[PDB]
RNA sequence: AGGCGGCCCCCUGGACGAAGACUGACGCUCAGGUGCGAAAGCGUGGGGAGCAAACAGGAUUAGAUACCCUGGUAGUCCACGCCGUAAACGAUGUCGACUUGGAGGUUGUGCCCUUGAGGCGUGGCUUCCGGAGCUAACGCGUUAAGUCGACCGCCUGGGGA
């Protein structure tokens, strides 16, 4: 998944200093940082399906927060989905 | 940083390399910003049954405070090293150095 | 023949029969006899005194080597493995200790289904 | 138990034929008995507790 | 497994030890679990059936 | 949840024990919709100990396409999908509130000179006995089959099916 040092990276940049981890940017960036990792792990194997059941929750929970982000602040919201680079 | 328990035996026929062998690991953890927490040579030790041959054997154990790769890179030297038949890592739960 | 004074009686005591084998230290079997190869057929093959008589027939033709000691091999439940050893007692043998020889599978082959009789 | 290197006390958990004695007779914590097997089957290749006396 | 011969000891005294030695598991009794083919559903309920029998 | 037990690393994930901040209703339910999904089998590339359908042989029987005995194909083990069904049961929808008891276990955790494996609280789960209550009874019975709040699901004689 992601390391504690690499988890510490996402909170600060997408949050208000290093202390805003409840910011959805932390999770989604953490989640965005994670879908690609398992994407790497899932890029190999292709046999880690049940962990891919861990894979979807990231993608779906990623959809949830961004769509959650849309209602609260689009000016902020538009920042991350481009910042997280999904949707066309 | 994770702490790990590293225990590996040098065959009694290989008893001399232990001084040469461990120092390389000493440079192996010292390199990765981690250090040693306990390094004891228990000496040669009897084993009840042969591992496809021979009884008794020489034991060496050392605890580490180093990253996974130096943990992982170190586990590489052991597989290739036929002198070091087995070392398997256990636990972190903070580092300790005690007992006998 | 050849004088050994230290043999080995491998007792295989089947549910139907109790077969014991005499052998030397390297395992090179010297002699061997069966409870069912000693009279008893069908039901009577797997009886203790049937295993006892097997020891009588197994206990002979193995001292012709002049065996003076022989380590023993336990094997499984059933009529033998107790009467065979008793008959071996009749000759005036010595035995220090008896150690279990059971291969304990650690979850190996799929088990057997009970005989739907 | 805790470690595979102390086969001396590990031996009380083995019958004379190398089959690991049930911890139920030996007692020991439920988790502790597991550590015995970890030190025994895999560490076999380290020759900790004998198979049996055949050879 | 070595079953050794001492000096002066009759084969009768160990006679008790002979069956006690392997009765602890039972060579043929555990052989009873490779003679035929059994579904694992049998043992699990074998554990289940035996588990129930084990409640005094 | 099915389902999960020889040993070690990555990662996960969920879960509960003590205080301190954080925001403030941001909650529960869900048609449709979305994922997973015990066992067998099959498709496809391997593997291949046990074996054991089908199927061969020997026995009983009046007869025994079986039970009894020797074989035995598939398959059972590593890789991709499908199939998505079963006594998948505690025959016990989901979430929140109230309520005699009794007696254990295990798992946090303070307390107490542990003055000793103990004594005294604070949570979780769970094991057995049972007040009330209620039930057609059977019994359940503070994890309610006793007392309330929301959503969803479902049945209308037997066979046909």
């Amino acid at each position: 998944s992601l390391s504690t040092e690499a988890t510490a990276k996402i909170v600060s940049e997408f949050g208000r200093d290093a202390n805003d981890t409840g910011s959805t940017e932390v999770q989604v960036a953490l989640l965005t940082a994670q879908i690609n990792h398992l994407q790497g792990h899932f890029a190999e194997h292709k046999k880690d399906h049940h962990s891919r059941r861990g894979l979807l929750r990231m993608v779906s929970q990623r959809r949830k927060l961004l769509d959650y982000l849309k209602r609260k602040d689009v000016a902020r919201y538009t920042q991350l989905i481009e910042r997280l680079g999904l949707r066309r | 940083m994770r702490h790990y328990e590293i225990v590996f035996m040098v065959h009694p026929d290989q008893s001399e390399q232990v001084p040469g062998m461990i120092e390389r690991y000493t440079a192996a953890i010292t390199g990765a910003e981690g250090k040693i927490h306990r390094l004891e040579d228990w000496g040669r030790r009897q084993l009840a049954y042969p591992i496809n041959k021979l009884h008794k054997a020489h034991y060496v154990l050392m605890n580490v405070e180093a990253p996974q790769e130096v943990i992982d890179e170190l586990e590489t030297t052991f597989r290739f090293n036929d002198a070091v038949i087995r070392s398997m890592v256990m636990r972190t739960k903070h580092a300790v150095t005690e007992a006998s | 023949r050849k004088q050994v004074s230290d043999g080995v009686a491998h007792i295989h005591a089947s549910f139907n029969n109790t077969i014991v084998t005499i052998t030397d230290r390297q395992g090179n079997a010297l002699g061997w006899a069966t409870a069912g190869g000693s009279g008893f057929r069908g039901s009577r093959k797997s009886t203790p005194f049937a295993a006892q008589v097997a020891a009588e027939r197994c206990a002979d033709a193995v001292k012709e080597y002049g065996i003076k000691n022989l380590e023993v091999m336990v094997k499984g439940p059933g009529p033998g493995r107790e009467s065979t050893i008793r008959a071996l007692n009749a000759a005036g043998f010595r035995i220090t200790n008896i150690t279990d020889v059971t291969p304990i599978p650690h979850n190996g082959c799929r088990p057997p289904k009970k005989r739907r009789v | 138990e805790i470690d595979y290197k102390d086969i001396a006390t590990l031996k009380n958990y083995i019958t004379e034929s190398g089959k690991i004695v049930p911890s139920r007779i030996t007692g020991t914590r439920a988790k502790y008995q597991r550590q015995l097997a970890r030190a025994i089957k895999r560490a076999r290749y380290l020759s900790l507790l004998p198979y049996t006396d055949r050879h | 497994p070595v079953i050794k011969v001492r000096e002066n000891e009759p084969f009768d005294v160990a006679l008790r030890r002979f069956k006690r030695s392997c009765e602890k598991a039972g060579v043929l009794a555990e052989v009873r679990r490779r003679e035929f083919y059994e579904k694992p559903t049998t043992e699990r309920k074998r554990a289940k059936a035996s588990a129930v029998k084990r409640h005094a």
